[PDB]
């Protein structure tokens, strides 16, 4: 239980999940603009 | 200390043209109107990026 | 790489390589940028023909053509289609030109098209293509003394 | 050459003849990557109508004008084609535009045509012509001071 606060704990990994969630944030407001917006 | 800086004040504006379009989609009568107020807002949400 | 021995053609091949930065830089703000602005006319004007791949090209590839010359007009903007009842649902429609560019297209706020046709001009044709050929003069005049040397 | 006697339009006449080295190496990588994209495109996409001069003009003549804004669409593209059995051979064909794109066009993986477009506009409108624009910038102020003593 050493090595995974090591590696979660940089703050590479921390940018890096930033990252992965704004993407996928915005895929999701896309999918939702785009394709299936119910009036 | 949060208004002095302009990415702040960017954020701050994507969240409030959010905001703007859901309350201007849930009005029967505007309907078009929030959908292009998002348009505009996801140009603001990926303007983030840099 | 065989011409590279050769004594003219020889270090302008070499510096090519290290020119490959800014090309890198260049593509993410284009990517940034054509994403944006492609979404956004999606989102504004809604075609009817929503296959997955018809909509990845136009959203990728409209525009990536648009900073190259070729800029379709007749597919985006009302005053050059057609108008008629060709949808089954509330509001006003038009008829474009051209198997891609779906089947009908809302006339709704369609000024807001044309001005996002004018930004994306503005910030691809001379903020990002003038800018690229500022970073190849700095970094040529950098790097050609060294790469003299390494060859 | 009548007129390099003039004040004014003197030196820059006399300049001229001195950056003719990088046209030459412009010239070198175009035409090995106009070869590399054009063969491909050709290959992957055969066409029916195959006489020597019509292979050789959409081989090389095609993407040449391509790098100028002149960038033909309906010959290449199954999504801009009428489809059609318009061949008698195994598999898929199309319809292109135009009396020189051949009369049929296979439709299998048309997708990497296009990909092969995009990355063609990236290298020759965007490596190429801005790093020529570098190094006629580099040589302009290298041999401005020496083509004035000998004028
Ligand atoms: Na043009
Ligand atoms: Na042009």
């Amino acid at each position: 239980s050493k090595r995974w606060s090591d590696f979660w704990g940089a703050p590479v990994t921390a940018f890096l999940g930033n990252v992965v969630s704004y993407l996928l944030f915005l895929l999701l407001f896309a999918h939702v603009l785009l394709v299936d917006f119910q009036p | 200390l949060y208004l002095s800086d302009t990415w702040n004040q960017c954020d701050l504006l994507a969240l409030t043209c959010f905001l703007l379009g859901v309350g201007c989609r849930l009005t029967p009568g505007l309907f078009d109107l929030g959908r292009t107020v998002l348009c505009l807002d996801f140009m603001i949400f990926t303007l983030r990026l840099l | 790489h065989i011409f590279t021995v050769n004594k003219q053609l020889g270090p302008k091949i070499v510096i090519v390589s290290k020119m490959m930065k800014d090309v890198f830089f260049f593509l993410f703000f284009l990517c940034v940028w054509l994403v944006a602005y492609g979404v956004a006319t999606e989102g504004i004007l809604r075609p009817q023909d929503r296959s997955l791949p018809s909509i990845l090209r136009r959203v990728f590839y409209r525009p990536y053509l648009q900073i190259f010359g070729q800029i379709p007009q007749e597919e985006m903007d009302v005053a050059l289609m057609i108008p008629g009842n060709c949808s089954m649902e509330r509001g006003s429609w038009a008829h474009p030109e051209g198997p891609v560019a779906g089947s009908c297209v809302s006339q709704y706020a369609n000024w807001l098209v044309v001005l996002l046709l004018i930004v994306f001009l503005l910030v691809a044709n001379i903020l990002l293509l003038n800018l690229l050929i500022a970073m190849f003069s700095y970094t040529f005049s950098k790097v050609h003394g060294n790469s003299d040397l390494y060859w």
